[PDB]
């Protein structure tokens, strides 16, 4: 089997360097070239460059040339990228491939100057049907996960992609009851950050 | 209409540096040689790139012939590489006769030659091993960075 | 460089339908593109290479062809798998460069909007930051404008949106907007209005609060 391993997400800091790797098997390393390509919101997918393991000679996108520097290691049959002076513009997917053809699964590479933040709570009531929410902001890194009633309610809910409102990471949940049931009944959400081991409990409270 | 622009005397290598020349039977084959053995196997190493047209996207509309007991001309007809006995010609009509090689430099790697066939597109120049021979063919660009259809070419 | 340009951006289809996605070079290319696509997890799959040629492992329902300096993916009949994101990619000159992708989406009637604004907590105040937050729930199509005014004026700064992708159930899509302040810029203002305008509206969705309520 052809497999292109790559290293883990990184969470990295603005001006400091990243080296990510790629691991080739299933075929004779030295045969093809290695192409590493960016994926991010902001510019969809970038070539970056591409590297022969059998002389180490490196092509570069000129956007790229002086940010990224490709190498092997023929041994362990492994191409690397790393990344320097690093900013916000460089968070993104980062995927190698052989022949644009045969792709690693991506290395996820995040830049921020934050550090381990629990969200803030805020509950989200009204000034037949009712909405309400949870504004979950200022955390890092990702992820959080948000319930209502413990999972109880679902059919109503939805939650928001996490977007960065600074440095740090906001996003809202959403859910609506009919007007009989709330605020006759207690509506909770359930927010947990694994990160800093945060678990809140926020009761919806008519204003 | 195209007369021809250049012709150019080479020595043509693989991409584990093996040299390519044509055997007793005309049959293209790649060999490890160091510069002075492919030297004392020329003229069967010595290879004239002939150029008639720029093309590109393509590249540069190019025949490949070597002269031996007789003058051969690489030939792609039917996607299997042969040398045909026949003379690079002095002007073409058109640069579409399966003599014609489009000759590109891979992207971003100026060095590294590809010779496309201009009848069957998407078809190149390679080397692969079979048995105990090393030997030149027509492959199928099947992914990009394909080393196999890469080539050194030293002028001579 | 050669400029790959992918349309649409996103395409709305049903099942069975066939369907054409289009990449434009700016540059002649030849025969030099592929046709990838990609899972929602990001794993990439290359569908067709040198134009035409059909991966093996494909499905036979893609296809892809040119004419001119217009190069299509076909998918003949179109099947739940499909909907997700695909991008062309030429490999005639460097850098090598990728169209802007074509999400494949799943078609369904026109919907609403349901807007809600909320109030900054008190508890949200308290730490001296004021987020007001608007819902813009369960609407199709996906493209819809939303604004801010404060005491009857357009306010853009200190906005920021977040978009759902396609609702796995019923097809619609949401958006969240959010426009923070300081504490001390909140309470110097009376009303907050958010106002959501949509293909389908006959007037725009205007909700509203007076922070004093
Ligand atoms: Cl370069
Ligand atoms: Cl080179
Ligand atoms: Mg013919």
């Amino acid at each position: 089997e052809i497999q292109l391993q790559q290293s883990g997400p990184e969470l990295v800091k603005p001006g400091a360097s990243v080296k990510v790797s790629c691991k080739a098997s299933g075929y004779s390393f030295t045969d093809y070239f290695i192409y590493w390509v960016k994926q991010s919101h902001g510019k969809s997918l970038e070539w970056i460059g591409d590297i022969d393991p059998y002389n180490g000679d490196t092509s570069y996108n000129q956007k790229f040339r002086d940010k990224a520097t490709l190498t092997v290691d023929q041994s362990s049959t492994t191409a690397f990228m790393h990344l320097n002076s690093l900013t916000s513009e460089d968070s993104a997917v980062y995927f190698c491939a052989r022949g644009l053809r045969f792709w690693g699964q991506g290395t996820l590479v995040t830049v921020s100057a934050a550090k381990t933040t629990p969200p803030s709570v805020y509950p989200l009531a009204p000034g037949s049907m009712v909405t309400l929410g949870c504004l979950v902001k200022g955390y890092f890194p990702e992820p959080v996960t948000v319930t209502w009633n413990s999972g109880s309610l679902s059919s109503g809910v939805h939650t928001f992609p996490a977007v960065l409102q600074s440095d740090l990471y906001t996003l809202s949940s959403s859910v609506t009851v009919p007007s009989s049931t709330w605020p006759s009944e207690t509506v909770t959400c359930n927010v947990a950050h694994p990160a800093s081991s945060t678990k809140v409990d926020k009761k919806i409270v008519p204003r | 209409y195209f007369g021809k622009l250049e012709s150019k005397l080479s020595v043509i290598r693989n991409l584990n540096d093996q040299v390519l020349f044509i055997d007793q039977g005309n049959r293209p084959l790649f060999e490890d040689m160091t510069d002075s053995d492919a030297r004392d196997n020329a003229p069967r190493t010595i290879f004239i790139i002939s150029m008639y047209k720029d093309s590109q996207p393509r590249g540069m509309a190019v025949t490949i012939s070597v002269k031996a007991e007789k003058i051969s001309t690489l030939s792609a007809e039917n996607k299997i590489i042969s040398f045909k006995e026949m003379n690079p010609p002095d002007n073409i009509k058109d640069t579409k006769s399966d003599i014609i090689f489009f000759q590109r430099s891979v992207p971003g790697h100026d060095n590294k030659m590809q010779f496309e066939s201009s009848s069957y597109e998407g078809y190149f120049l390679a080397a692969e091993k079979e048995r105990d021979l090393f030997k030149l063919i027509l492959k199928k660009e099947d992914e990009l960075g394909d080393r196999s259809i890469m080539f050194t070419v030293q002028n001579e | 460089d050669i400029q790959m340009t992918q349309s649409p951006s996103s395409l709305s289809a049903s099942l069975g339908e066939r369907v054409s996605l289009t990449c434009r070079a700016s540059q002649d290319i030849g025969s030099k593109l592929y046709w990838l696509q990609q899972e929602p997890d990001g794993t990439f799959k290359r569908l067709i290479y040198a134009t035409s040629s059909l991966d093996s492992g494909v499905p036979k329902r893609f296809s892809g062809s040119r004419s001119g300096s217009d190069y299509s993916l076909t998918i003949s009949s179109l099947e739940s798998e499909d909907f997700v994101d695909y991008y062309c990619l030429q490999y005639a000159s460097s850098p090598y460069t990728f169209g802007g992708g074509t999400k494949l989406a799943i078609k369904r009637a026109d919907a609403a909007p349901t807007v809600s604004i909320f109030p900054p907590s008190s508890e949200q105040l308290t730490s001296g930051g004021a987020s007001v937050v608007c819902f813009l729930n369960n609407f199709y199509p996906k493209d819809i404008n939303v604004k801010w005014k404060i005491d009857g004026s357009e306010r853009q700064n200190g906005v920021l949106n977040s978009w759902t992708d396609q609702d796995s159930k019923d097809s619609t899509y949401s958006m969240s907007s959010t426009l923070t302040l300081t504490k001390d810029e909140y309470e110097r203002h009376n009303s907050y209005t958010c106002e959501a305008t949509h293909k389908t509206s006959t007037s725009p969705i205007v909700k509203s609060f007076n922070r004093n309520e």
